C-alpha cells in the first residue's frame, strides 16, 4: 500500500565520501524489489546469502541502506573475504553478510569533494566508521599535529576528470545489508 | 633517518635464504614496507607490500616461492624465500612506502643473492654535452590520471632515490632544475643546466595503478 523507499536512495543528487558513510534504515512497509533486478544501470548486482531472484518470499525486520564513492576499480573489492587499501581501512564486510551489492557507471553526472582515509594503525571491526582526523605520528618522534616529516595527512582526495579512466570512473556502489528476525516483522515482499 | 640491511650468499637452485631490513628512526609496524628486485641489466621490479594493518600482497609473477613477514619486536623486516632458481638471481633492495605523499621517501643499502600497465621510454640513449638541456619523455600504454607517477634516478653503484613525484611536485632537498610537465598520456622530465655529476640512469614509475611497473631505463650520457 506503501512502497518503501528506493527511488531516492538509489537515485538523487548528493552522495557522501566512503570515510563517511551515511546509513539509511527502513522501519515500515512493503518492499517489492521488481525495480532492482529489472534496470540495466544496475552493472554488477551481485547477491550473497539468500537468494537474488526470489527476495520477496522473505520477511525480514530491518533493512540497512548505505551509500559509497569509489573509483571503479575498487568495486570488486567491496564484496566481503576481501583485501586491501580500502576494504581494511574504510568499509569491511562480516564474513556471513546477507543481502546484495550494486554499482553503477555514473562518471557524466558526475571533482575535488570526495577524499578517503590512507593512514591507521590497525583494520576496522565489521561495520565501524571512524570521522577521525588527527596524524598519526608514523616516526618514533612525538608529532606534535602541525604537518611535517614523518606526520601526515590521514585523509587523501581523489582526483576525477573526464578522461578514459575506465578502472578511475567515478563510481557509486550502494549495499544492501539485511537483519536478522528480532522483532515482528514490518517488511515483506507482497 | 637511516634504513639498512643483512644478508646475501650464494645459494644453489632450490635453496633457501633469508634477508633483513632494519631501520632507524623509523618506527616499520605502523608504516608501509615493500621489496623491489633489481635484475642484473634488466632493470627494476615489484616484489611485495606489507600494509600497516598485517595484510600482505604480493606479485603476481612469482608468489609461492616467495613469503614475506613483518616484524615489530625490532623494527626490521624479513623476507623468506621457498626455493630459488636460476632466473630469480638479482640484486634486492628495501624501500619505505609512500601512497601519495611521496613515492618511495628512502632506500635501503642493497643485498646479493646469488644462484649456482605498460611504459616506454622514447628518447633512448641522448648523449649530449655538458649544459645542453636533456629531454625524457616516458609514455603510457593506456590513459593515465595525472598523479600517480614518480621520477627514480639511479646513480652507479648506488641505492636508486627519487627526483619528482606525483607528476611535477618536488620532494625535499632536490635543486629546481628539475621540473617535468604532464599532457594528456605523455610525460616528459627536463633537465636543466647540465652537470657533470649527473651521469646515471632515469626511471619512470607508477603507482596505485596495479601491481607496480617500472620503465626499461635510459641513460644519459656527456
Ligand atoms: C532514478 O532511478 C529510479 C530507479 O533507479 C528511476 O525509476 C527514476 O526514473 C530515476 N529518476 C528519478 C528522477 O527518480
Amino acid at each position: 500500500t506503501n512502497l518503501c523507499p528506493f527511488g531516492e536512495v538509489f537515485n538523487a543528487t548528493r552522495f557522501a565520501s566512503v570515510y563517511a558513510w551515511n546509513r539509511k534504515r527502513i522501519s515500515n512497509c512493503v518492499a517489492d524489489y521488481s525495480v532492482l533486478y529489472n534496470s540495466a544501470s544496475f552493472s554488477t548486482f551481485k547477491c550473497y546469502g539468500v537468494s537474488p531472484t526470489k527476495l520477496n518470499d522473505l520477511c525480514f525486520t530491518n533493512v540497512y541502506a548505505d551509500s559509497f564513492v569509489i573509483r571503479g576499480d575498487e568495486v570488486r573489492q567491496i564484496a566481503p573475504g576481501q583485501t586491501g587499501k580500502i576494504a581494511d581501512y574504510n568499509y569491511k564486510l562480516p564474513d556471513d553478510f546477507t543481502g546484495c551489492v550494486i554499482a553503477w557507471n555514473s562518471n557524466n553526472l558526475d571533482n575535488y569533494n570526495y577524499l578517503y582515509r590512507l593512514f591507521r594503525k590497525s583494520n576496522l571491526k565489521p561495520f565501524e566508521r571512524d570521522i577521525s582526523t588527527e596524524i598519526y605520528q608514523a616516526g618514533s618522534t612525538p608529532c606534535n599535529g602541525v604537518e611535517g616529516f614523518n606526520c601526515y595527512f590521514p585523509l587523501q582526495s581523489y582526483g576525477f576528470q573526464p578522461t578514459n579512466g575506465v578502472g578511475y570512473q567515478p563510481y557509486r556502489v550502494v549495499v544492501l545489508s539485511f537483519e536478522l528476525l528480532h522483532a515482528p516483522a514490518t517488511v515483506c515482499g507482497p | 633517518v637511516q634504513l639498512l640491511q643483512s644478508a646475501g650468499g650464494l645459494v644453489q637452485p632450490g635453496g633457501s635464504l633469508r634477508l633483513s631490513c632494519a631501520a632507524s628512526g623509523l618506527t616499520v609496524s605502523a608504516n608501509y614496507m615493500s621489496w623491489v628486485r633489481q635484475a642484473p641489466g634488466k632493470g627494476l621490479e615489484w616484489v611485495s607490500v606489507i600494509y600497516p594493518g598485517g595484510s600482505t600482497f604480493y606479485a603476481d609473477s612469482v608468489k609461492g616461492r616467495f613469503t614475506i613477514s613483518r616484524g615489530n619486536s625490532k623494527n626490521t623486516l624479513y623476507l623468506q624465500m621457498n626455493s630459488l632458481s636460476v632466473e630469480d638471481t638479482a640484486v634486492y633492495y628495501c624501500a619505505r612506502d609512500l601512497s601519495v605523499a611521496g613515492a618511495f621517501d628512502i632506500w635501503g643499502q642493497g643485498t646479493l643473492v646469488t644462484v649456482s600497465i605498460v611504459l616506454t621510454q622514447s628518447p633512448g640513449t641522448l648523449s649530449l654535452s655538458a649544459g645542453e638541456t636533456a629531454t625524457l619523455s616516458c609514455r603510457a600504454s593506456q590513459s593515465i590520471s595525472t598523479d600517480y607517477l614518480a621520477w627514480y634516478q639511479q646513480k652507479p653503484g648506488q641505492a636508486p632515490r627519487l627526483l619528482i613525484y606525483g607528476a611535477s611536485n618536488r620532494a625535499a632537498g632536490i635543486p629546481d632544475r628539475f621540473s617535468g610537465s604532464a599532457s594528456g598520456t605523455d610525460f616528459t622530465l627536463t633537465i636543466s643546466r647540465l652537470e657533470a655529476e649527473d651521469l646515471a640512469v632515469y626511471y619512470c614509475q607508477q603507482y596505485g595503478s596495479s601491481p607496480y611497473t617500472f620503465g626499461q631505463g635510459t641513460k644519459v650520457e656527456i
